[PDB]
């Protein structure tokens, strides 16, 4: 996989070049913004169980056909698998946040996922809704101004939203 | 590619768990050390040409037979001299990438892997490159932790050739 | 799905051999026991609503805090009370399927697998369901071997929750 | 896999229903007819070697191109593989008889078999003939009125014929 | 198919290395022995019909019950007698192929594999074929190393049936 | 796999025939020409390292885009893989020479190789050039009149050239 730094290095190597004054400045800024990134990962991770459970409850309340006998989330084994998927997706999204790049999310999670759901008969459009719910909850938690040094994390939240939407699009 | 961040993620992923404080502290260590690493990276890049030119001559001086012996694997011809300078530039570039990434990953992937096979096949002596790396270490002009950073990756390359 | 017949076939198939008398006797045992099993299944089905209604109240009585505590995982709201009755009905339905199949397969597949994960995630106490199952066992009205059959699967569910 | 009983259960669960008075009666009848089913399985199984050998001999007598040098059943290794297939098919058919459902036969035997023979170059039309031969012999043995309590097993024989034809169609 | 050459290549290939003198000497051994092997192969082929006819009668003489007993697996009918002669011809043909290839490969692949399964399924006695092979060995008319070659493969077949 | 002898045997078996007077004569000739075949294999094998290195150097001198940063042979790991492939191809070609048949080369090396290079992004046309270079060097070494009993090896060299061209066509 790659993180934001390795990504720039890989691009420079393909061209056989040393980094430019600008590239150095860009990477240095990422470092200066590191604290905020660490807070977002810690905050989301620390509330992972509630983010998944709350999103799952909301999904089934909105879409009761999923839990109705015959539905794809009916039976404990399917419900467990569904809950697991939510947790897995959230897990990989947080990895992307820490890395500052979506490579790990794309390679280890999203790639081939749509084809997996199609083969199983799982409604990807419904998974997308679940992802969107976790997205809104994850950002509200990460960007909560309480109990943290005051500052602007808007760019980071936009980046985080991007990963969630990316995952949602990969299944929807 | 091996960096403190990808390494943190790999650990959590192999265990199928979310990142914990154990991993986050590692990344913070990396973010804090970046200051010194970037200082080293910028300096080596800024001074790349003189370091490369000087390193090549250091090799020719230590191993004079590399400038006169017949054979494409020596620097006895314009072409050989160009290949040599190119190679030394590759090493220096890799060192700067490692400093930027905060790990050995770049050098491990683009250079060390297959290194033994290449030197054996093309009859290139590892001793030549070690001398060039020693020159860069002795003359990069860095001090303090920026020097510690630069030297760690230069010595890493030297050990890979030993 | 685990039944005495699929289990007989699975054994022969794993050994790559035709069914033998060893397996056929097992199926006969299953066919003979079916009489009692079906009697139990029909009774529980015929009396399903009263057993479910009674079982739910038995839980509320043993655990009164389940009817007043705030939270979606309790029965303190019309919705919660509906979810509870639904769940108990699921258990009773599974018990009848096991009796019909002559094995634990149905309950194993549609209910027990993932059971721990579900109760932990939605904050449902296993103790609630054990009480409901104890009520069904005490009040199904069966005697003789039909009772033995019903109780074997009810206790199987109780052990899966313990 | 599923047997006749599990099949009804699976259908009821998908609908979230208890069994109806009729369904109970149907399954109870199957049980009452259990003895006949056990006799058919025992009788066919007890003559498995002759059923396969006799059918194989007949097939090669009818179709000598199969054993002619170059034929698909030429060489001991191919003849052995051919004999094995016959035995395998008969084995799975008997499993279906015991279960009262063709699921095990379809899942573990017939699925992908046509594609297997096509890749190998084995003539499925000839395998179908072999299956039909075992079918006629298996039923004659299972429905032999000698040495057994007198009764009507016509429905069961029709069911057994169905499994054989099912296997024959899956390769032909 | 097993020959001294494919065996040499298989060894080098499993070790992921080029052929060495170790393997080349093996092939030379095979090329030198070919002289005797081919002499044997040509003779058995030239005299194939008489050897087959004689071998079949040798079996009928040793086992008279093979010419009169009722059953398709005996030679008591034109068809059975044709199947028998065919089979013996298959063995002789395989022996010539082994001599031509310089190895057991042909017989291993077209005949020995599945041999036990075939004889058991069709009620063919291995003793019948051993007698036929003994006849061919006693009457092939070869001497010297050509005989050694022919007999090695005939005895190989006999051992496969024992 | 098969060698020249097993090949004739396989063809005869498919027809259920003993070998003909001609077939025996053909195989006997191959044997009589065995020495030359052994010399070609020994000579090529004994110079395998230089044949590959010289061909590789020539290829990169002709096609410098391959080693330019970004090129498919850039980085030590790709250069090593490239060198390995050359050696692998040469290895299998020599096996074909010893066997007197291309089966081992086709089955264990060339089959699926074009698809492998396409998936990786390796330019097969360039690999073909590398193969052709080794071909010319291998034949010059094998057919060197110095240090060997004088004789005509033209047929054999034509056979050897055939295997190389076969490998070149399988990637080009
Ligand atoms: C947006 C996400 C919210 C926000 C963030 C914000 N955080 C900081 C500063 C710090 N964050 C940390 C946290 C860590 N450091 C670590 O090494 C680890 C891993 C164990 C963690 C979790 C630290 C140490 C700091 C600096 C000291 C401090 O507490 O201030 C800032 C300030 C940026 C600047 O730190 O550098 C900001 C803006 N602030 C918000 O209002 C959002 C809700
Ligand atoms: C059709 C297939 C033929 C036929 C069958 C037929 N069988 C029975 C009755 C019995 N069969 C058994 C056999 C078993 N019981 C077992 O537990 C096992 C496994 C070890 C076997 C093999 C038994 C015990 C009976 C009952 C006692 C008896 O011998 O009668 C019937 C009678 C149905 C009724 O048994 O219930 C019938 C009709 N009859 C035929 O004519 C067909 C050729
Ligand atoms: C063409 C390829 C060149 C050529 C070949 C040529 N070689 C021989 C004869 C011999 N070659 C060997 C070599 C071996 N024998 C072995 O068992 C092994 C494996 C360890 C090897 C490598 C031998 C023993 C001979 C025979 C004795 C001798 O040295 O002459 C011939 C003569 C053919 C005839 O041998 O039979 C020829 C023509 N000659 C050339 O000019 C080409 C450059
Ligand atoms: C939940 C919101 C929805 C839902 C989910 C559901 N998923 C499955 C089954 C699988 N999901 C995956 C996905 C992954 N596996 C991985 O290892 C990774 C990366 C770490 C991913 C993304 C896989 C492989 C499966 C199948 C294997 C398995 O189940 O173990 C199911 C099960 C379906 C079934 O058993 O038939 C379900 C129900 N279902 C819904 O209705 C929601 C919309
Ligand atoms: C310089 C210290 C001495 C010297 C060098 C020399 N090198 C080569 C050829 C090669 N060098 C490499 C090295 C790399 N390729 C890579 O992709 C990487 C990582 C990014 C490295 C380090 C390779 C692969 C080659 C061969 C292929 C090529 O030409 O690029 C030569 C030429 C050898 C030849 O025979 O053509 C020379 C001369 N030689 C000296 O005498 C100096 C002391
Ligand atoms: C009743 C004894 C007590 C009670 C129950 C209660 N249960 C839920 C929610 C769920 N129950 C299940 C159970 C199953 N699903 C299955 O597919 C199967 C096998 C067929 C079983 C046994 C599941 C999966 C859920 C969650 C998903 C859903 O809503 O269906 C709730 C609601 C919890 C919530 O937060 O929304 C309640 C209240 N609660 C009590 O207090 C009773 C004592
Ligand atoms: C016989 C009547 C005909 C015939 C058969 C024949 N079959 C094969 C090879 C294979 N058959 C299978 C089928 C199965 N394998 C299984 O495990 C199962 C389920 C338990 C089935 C249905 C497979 C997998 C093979 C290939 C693997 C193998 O042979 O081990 C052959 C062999 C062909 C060959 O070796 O080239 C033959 C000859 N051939 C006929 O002519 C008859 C019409
Ligand atoms: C002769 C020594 C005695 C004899 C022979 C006999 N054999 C058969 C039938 C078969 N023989 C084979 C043998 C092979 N098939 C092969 O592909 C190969 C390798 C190339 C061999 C060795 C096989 C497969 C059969 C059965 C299928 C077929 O008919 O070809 C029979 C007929 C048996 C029957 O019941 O139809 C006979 C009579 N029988 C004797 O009494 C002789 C002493
Ligand atoms: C060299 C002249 C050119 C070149 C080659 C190149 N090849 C690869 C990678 C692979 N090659 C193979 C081929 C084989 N593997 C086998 O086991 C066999 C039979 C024994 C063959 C023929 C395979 C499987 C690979 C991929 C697996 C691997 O690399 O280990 C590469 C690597 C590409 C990459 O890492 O992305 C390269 C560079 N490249 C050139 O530019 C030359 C024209």
């Amino acid at each position: 996989m790659l993180d934001a730094f390795a990504k720039v290095v890989a691009q420079a190597d393909a061209r056989g070049e040393f980094l430019t004054n600008a590239q150095f400045d860009a990477l240095s800024n990422l470092v200066k913004e590191g604290n905020k990134r660490l807070d977002a990962v810690n905050r989301i991770t620390s509330n992972a169980s509630t983010i998944v459970a709350n999103a799952a409850r909301a999904l089934f309340a909105e879409q009761p056909q999923l839990i109705q006998p015959g539905g794809n989330a009916y039976t404990n084994r399917r419900m467990a698998a569904c809950l697991r998927d939510m947790e897995i997706i959230l897990r990989y999204v947080t990895y992307a946040i820490l890395a500052g790049d979506s490579s790990v999310l794309d390679d280890r999670c999203l790639n081939g996922l749509r084809e997996t759901y199609q083969a199983l008969g799982t409604p990807g459009s419904s998974v997308a809704v679940a992802i969107q719910k976790m997205k809104d909850a994850a950002i509200a938690i990460a960007n909560d101004p309480n109990g943290i040094t005051p500052g602007d994390c808007s760019a980071l939240m936009s980046e985080i939203a991007g990963y969630f939407d990316r995952a949602a699009a990969a299944v929807a | 590619m091996k960096t403190p961040i990808t390494e943190a993620i790999a650990a959590a992923d192999t265990q199928g768990r979310f990142l914990s404080n154990t991993e986050l502290q590692a990344v913070d260590g990396r973010f804090k050390r970046a200051v010194a690493s970037m200082e080293a990276a910028r300096a080596l890049t800024n001074n790349a040409q003189s370091l490369i030119d000087g390193a090549a001559q250091a090799v020719y001086q230590k191993f004079p037979y590399t400038t006169t012996m017949q054979g494409s694997q020596y620097a006895s011809t314009p072409e050989g001299k160009a290949k040599c300078a190119r190679d030394i530039g590759y090493y220096l570039r890799m060192i700067t990438y490692c400093l930027v990434a905060g790990g050995t990953g770049p050098m491990d992937e683009y250079l060390i892997a297959g290194l033994s096979e290449i030197n054996s096949t093309f009859d290139l002596s590892p001793s030549w490159y070690i001398e060039a790396l020693k020159y860069i270490k002795a003359n990069h002009g860095l001090t303090g932790q920026a020097a510690v950073e630069a030297n760690a990756y230069i010595d890493y390359a030297i050990n890979a050739l030993s």
